RNA sequence: AUUAAACCUUGUACCUUUUGCAUAAUGAACUAACUAGAAAACUUCUAACUAAAAGAAUUACAGCUAGAAACCCCGAAACCAAAC
RNA sequence: AACGAGCUUGGUGAUAGCUGGUUACCCAAAAAUGAAUUUAAGUUCAAUUUUAAACUUGCUAAAAAAACAAUCAAAAAGUAAGUUUAGAUUAUAGCCAAAAGAGGACAGCUCUUCUGGAACGGAAAAAACCUUUAAUAGUGAAUAAUUAACA
């Protein structure tokens, strides 16, 4: 099947954004050895919230007026 | 068999594992059954800590 | 026996009560009736979205007539539109040439003459002060 | 507009220009609207009400002012 | 105490009133609806 | 469907007869009479599930032996035959293993 | 079963006052469990449907259908209980305004088929209804004119409106 | 359901907001239980809730005729005549609150 | 949707079933009534008392007691006994 | 009144790895590979999946260096999951496209391995190809694939 005008003109224009983002990428700011380290802190704590999540299940408190509050039911106007 | 304000001794049990443990423990009161539960085994931490105060 | 459905009566009238405009026995057989119903209800549900893609095919075909009247197709006039910095909606510029004949014959010299700038600035190359109209508004 | 002049915002009308003035008639619903996905075993019951909040606006007076 | 205080204020204790412990009791699931029917988990 | 043309009678009932105001007393009669009685002993019902409760291949082979002897020959029949649906039914199917 | 066709010729409306239109009269007059069937009865019913009480005794009178005999009968006995209980002063001043059949009980029996078989058998009876309303039978439709036709052309173009618009 | 119900225009009583704005929603009638936990949520609405309503809406007389009931019932009337009934069994002060404001509205 | 019932636009019956596809293949003329998930060894949840729990016999190196929470329907060709 | 062996009652609610069926709403997560079996119209286990609990490192990536584009993997970084314990099934026939072997160091055809998909949009046809993060009301808007080719 013929390939469409439109169809060649779609793709060249994704060719394109693809093509420079190479040269974007081609332009790396720090370079290996500048990063190691650099972000060593706000990792840790992002694990450490993670783990005390996990270790903080637990049941919930029960209180003596919630169930006590079921017998308001039965308020009247006297 | 806990009676009274339950919510003072959870305040005390709370101050007394911290130090040990080196964080709050996780706990639960139960209002209607009078119970405070704490995760992990103290049971011959709080025993000696309630012989003390003559309960 | 000892339970049995005493209300099975207005679940049927809930069935059929959105059945009784339909011809045939589909209006009052609850078999029938029933398969009917949940094709009205799921046409209807799949109509909701497309009424708001028929109305705006609607106002296309009714911008096309009214930019032709005054000479100039439908990509012409919307294009140069918004290039002015103007923005106008495909549901007003419908009922502006239906409501307003006048005002739309501003708007169709306006798209025109803008259209002329367009050109007349790819013809002529080089630093040309544009059209009076070509020249863009800023906002920071 | 009127009858033999508009004036155009680009995008919008300064507001000396131009004061529209509007009254809050009635605060309403919509109708009750059918939603039925379409999918299989699409049954008379898996159909939810959709309604919506609605206001009516009355558009009492529109003035404008010599300040071209 | 003062948990018993609420309670004198709050209305009569009656067979109406009458409350299971949260969470005490399950609900038992029957094979009428879509989920639990039909092939009815089998 | 069809449904009444009229309303049924109204149904009146006496909260305050003999059998209801009094329903209950004795049920503590072991704890609170040094235990001379079990409560169980105070239900009315029959012989061979008095004070029991069990499934109902547990109660069919329970209400054999109370009174297997004093049956007539079609129930006894039957109670055997729906022993034996029983038995394979619980013991030989179900969805668990 | 239900007769309520029974029992509607004995409505009684209230006085008139001294310059209201007469009231014309209604008669209610049927016969029930007759050996025929309806679809059978309803040609015969459709047929006098809009006509004078002496102007369908007279096509009855020579069909050769059994239920036109059947008809003709009930078609008598409205014409004397109008003049005799429902105050009808004349005999030739009816006319049919109402006239159809209806479903009877029906008896199941058994038709005998060639192979051991048979088939289920339904001896089948009907009702007939008619009423007669005092006065002379309304003139018959009138067919649309072409002016009538055109006319409701331009009115359906009249009510045009702009759609899907403001 | 949209050819299988009615429709019509976007239209007003007797053009509301052209000259002055009248309040459509002209009473409101309320009925309750003394005893009945039904009909407890609406008791407090009366106890708090109705003084409030009423200074608040002046155009829309309120009726509240506690009796002997099973659902509570209120009925709205408009000034061009439609009426509207809504139960409200079981429903709290916050339903109630919020569903009378509907009403007037 | 519409001023307008129909014209205009959009749209390959349902269930079961096949692969997660049907223009297939099964089943349904329609109405009313009837017509198919059931058990507590282990687990979870909720309480009573607690080196003990259980109203006799049971279990225990925090247990023990009680509560709630679970496992369908229809259908053969046949086989045996005893009458007819 | 259908005898390769009568008919009636009872055993009997015979049994059926087979066919058919199995009745309210709502929210959520969610796969036909390996092994044995008178096994291949079945079941059991592994693997996967799931609900809860415990506590801590997990996924992508992973330089050098090995054993030779993979098997392995350290500091990092982008990021939130992974392991263990208790309970529990159904599932165990795929469908089509595109890659790579391997059968006659062939194509195909039959297998085997990796990848992707299951529109209301597009491609005369149109579950499988291409555009598409869920679903909601609005008479708003910008867009994707594509709407054949002018050699
Ligand atoms: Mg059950
Ligand atoms: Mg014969
Ligand atoms: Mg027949
Ligand atoms: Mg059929
Ligand atoms: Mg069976
Ligand atoms: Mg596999
Ligand atoms: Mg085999
Ligand atoms: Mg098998």
């Amino acid at each position: 099947r013929t390939v469409s005008f439109q169809a060649k003109e779609s793709m060249i224009r994704r060719l394109e954004v693809e093509a420079e983002n190479h040269y974007w990428l081609s332009m790396p700011y720090m370079t290996a050895e500048q990063e190691c380290g650099h972000a060593a802190e706000r990792r840790a704590q992002a694990f450490e919230a993670i783990k005390a999540a996990a270790t903080s299940k637990f049941p919930k408190h029960r209180y003596i007026a919630d169930q006590l509050d079921h017998l308001n039911i039965s308020k009247k106007w006297s | 068999k806990v009676e009274g304000d339950i919510w003072a001794l959870q305040k005390d049990v709370e101050e007394f594992l911290s130090p040990l443990l080196g964080k709050t423990p996780i706990t639960q009161v139960n209002e209607v059954t009078g119970t405070l539960r704490i995760k992990g085994y103290f049971d011959e931490q709080l025993k000696a800590w309630l012989l003390e105060k003559g309960f | 026996l000892r339970n049995r459905l005493t209300d099975r009566y207005w679940r049927v009238q809930e069935v059929l009560k959105h059945a009784q405009h339909f011809r045939g026995r589909k209006n009052r057989c609850y078999r029938l009736a029933v398969r009917a119903v949940t094709r009205a209800f799921v046409k209807c549900t799949k109509a909701r979205r497309l009424k708001k893609r028929n109305l705006r095919t609607l106002w296309i075909n009714r911008i096309t007539a009214a930019s032709q009247e005054h000479g100039l197709k439908y990509p012409a006039f919307i294009v140069n539109l918004i290039k002015c910095q103007v923005e106008l909606n495909r549901k007003v510029l419908v009922d502006l040439a239906i409501y307003e004949p006048k005002t739309f014959k501003s708007l169709a010299a306006l798209a025109k003459r803008r259209q002329q700038e367009g050109f007349a600035a790819a013809l002529g190359d080089g630093k040309e002060p544009e059209g009076i109209f070509s020249r863009v508004v800023q906002y920071h | 507009g009127a009858d033999n002049f508009t004036l155009l915002g680009k995008p919008l009308l300064r507001k000396e220009l131009v004061r529209v003035e509007a009254t809050v008639i009635e605060k309403t619903e919509s109708w009750p609207k059918i939603n039925m996905k379409f999918r299989k075993r699409k049954n008379f019951r898996k159909k939810k009400i959709i309604v919506n909040p609605q206001t009516i606006l009355r558009i009492n007076t529109i003035e404008i002012a010599p300040r071209l | 105490g003062t948990s018993l205080d609420l309670l004198r204020s709050l209305p009569r204790v009656s067979l109406a009133n009458l409350k299971p412990s949260p969470n005490s009791r399950k609900r038992e699931r029957r094979p009428r609806d879509r989920r639990r029917g039909r092939k009815c988990g089998r | 469907a069809f449904v009444r043309l009229t309303l049924p009678p109204p149904k009146v009932v006496d909260r305050w007869n003999e059998k209801r105001a009094l329903f209950g007393v004795y049920d503590n009669i072991g704890i609170l009479g040094n235990f001379e009685k079990h409560p169980k002993e105070l239900i009315k019902g029959p012989v061979w599930l008095r004070g029991w409760r069990g499934n109902e291949l547990q109660r069919c082979v329970r209400k054999k032996k109370f009174v297997g002897n004093r049956m007539f020959i079609e129930d006894l029949h039957n109670l055997n035959k729906r022993i034996s649906y029983l038995y394979k039914h619980f013991n030989r199917h179900g969805k668990y293993r | 079963i239900s007769r309520k066709w029974e029992k509607k010729n004995k409505i009684v409306y209230p006085p008139q006052l001294p310059g209201e239109p007469r009231r014309p009269a209604e008669i209610y007059h049927c016969r029930r469990q007759i050996k025929y069937s309806k679809d059978k009865m309803w040609y015969l019913a459709k047929m006098i449907r809009g006509m004078s009480i002496d102007q369908a005794l007279a096509q009855l009178e020579f069909n050769d259908k059994k239920g036109a005999q059947i008809i003709k009968e009930v078609l008598l006995e409205a014409q004397d209980m109008a003049v005799r209980d429902h105050n009808v002063e004349f005999r030739s001043n009816l006319h049919i305004a109402e006239s159809t059949s209806g479903r009877g009980q029906c008896l199941k029996r058994i038709r005998y088929h060639g192979r051991g078989r048979f088939g289920i058998m339904e001896k089948v009876y009907c009702h007939y209804f008619v009423k007669l309303v005092e006065g002379p039978p309304p003139p018959p439709e009138v067919p649309k004119t072409a002016v009538d036709h055109a006319k409701d052309y331009i009115q359906q173009l009249r009510s045009r409106t702009i759609i899907h618009t403001l | 359901t949209g050819r299988g119900t009615s429709s019509r225009f976007l239209t007003s009583v007797l053009h509301n907001g052209l000259g002055r704005y009248v309040q459509q929603l002209q009473r409101l009638s309320l009925s309750l239980s003394r005893d009945a936990p039904s009909s407890r949520g609406a008791r407090e609405f009366v106890e708090r809730e109705v003084t409030d309503f009423a200074r608040r809406n002046p155009g829309v007389v309120v009726y509240v005729n506690p009796r002997p009931c099973a659902m509570p019932r209120i009925v709205a009337e408009y000034l061009n005549g439609a009426v509207r009934e809504e139960n409200v069994n079981s429903k709290s002060v916050e339903e109630i609150k919020s569903l009378v404001q509907k009403l007037a509205d």
